[PDB]
């Protein structure tokens, strides 16, 4: 998951 | 313009760009929100490294349940994400 | 910086110049909100011409009802004011 | 009398 972000499922 | 009024008329005309020429009018779609926060945010917002993230923020957006990204529901947005920087970029100091 | 990233860095240091100073380090209080908004918005926004507008709006951001404003607070009030200036906009054409 | 601008009220 590094390889990619999710900071903005941050939001949901 | 003041600091503060710089920054509002520039979400209201970039928006316009996007939303005026690949979709309707005064109505954002799918593919525009995409294009719209992507372009100048491509390495920053989670779109593009995570195409899934675009569709949990839509949901999101998708209060009225149109398909579409109202001005009301992408400014909505914009607005949201950055608070969330503040408050994370603290946490290491 | 980016058309969008521009605004983004502008709000979150104009915040800090008011907030940093006359209030609390990281929180904003009744008193620095008025002067954050008013200073660069001060013939715009409904503050000064309305003392009691400024209340309406520190009502609606006192979701905590902890009588200060958080950055979470102030940046969902000026993204939801000029939303309201484009669909006004258009009433005129 | 009569608010010139009262349009920040439009948010609340
Ligand atoms: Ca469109
Ligand atoms: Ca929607
Ligand atoms: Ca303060
Ligand atoms: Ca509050």
């Amino acid at each position: 998951t590094r390889t990619k972000i999710d900071w903005n499922k941050i939001l949901s | 313009g003041s600091e503060l009024e710089t920054a509002m008329e520039t979400l209201i005309n970039v928006f316009h760009a996007h939303s005026g020429k690949e979709g309707d009018k005064y109505k954002l779609s799918k593919k525009e929100l995409k294009d719209l926060l992507q372009t100048e945010l491509s390495s920053f917002l989670d779109v593009q490294k995570d195409a899934d993230a675009v569709d949990k923020i839509m949901k999101e957006l998708d209060e009225n349940g149109d398909g579409e990204v109202d001005f009301q529901e992408f400014v909505v947005l914009v607005a949201a994400l950055t608070v969330a920087c503040n408050n994370f970029f603290w946490e290491n100091s």
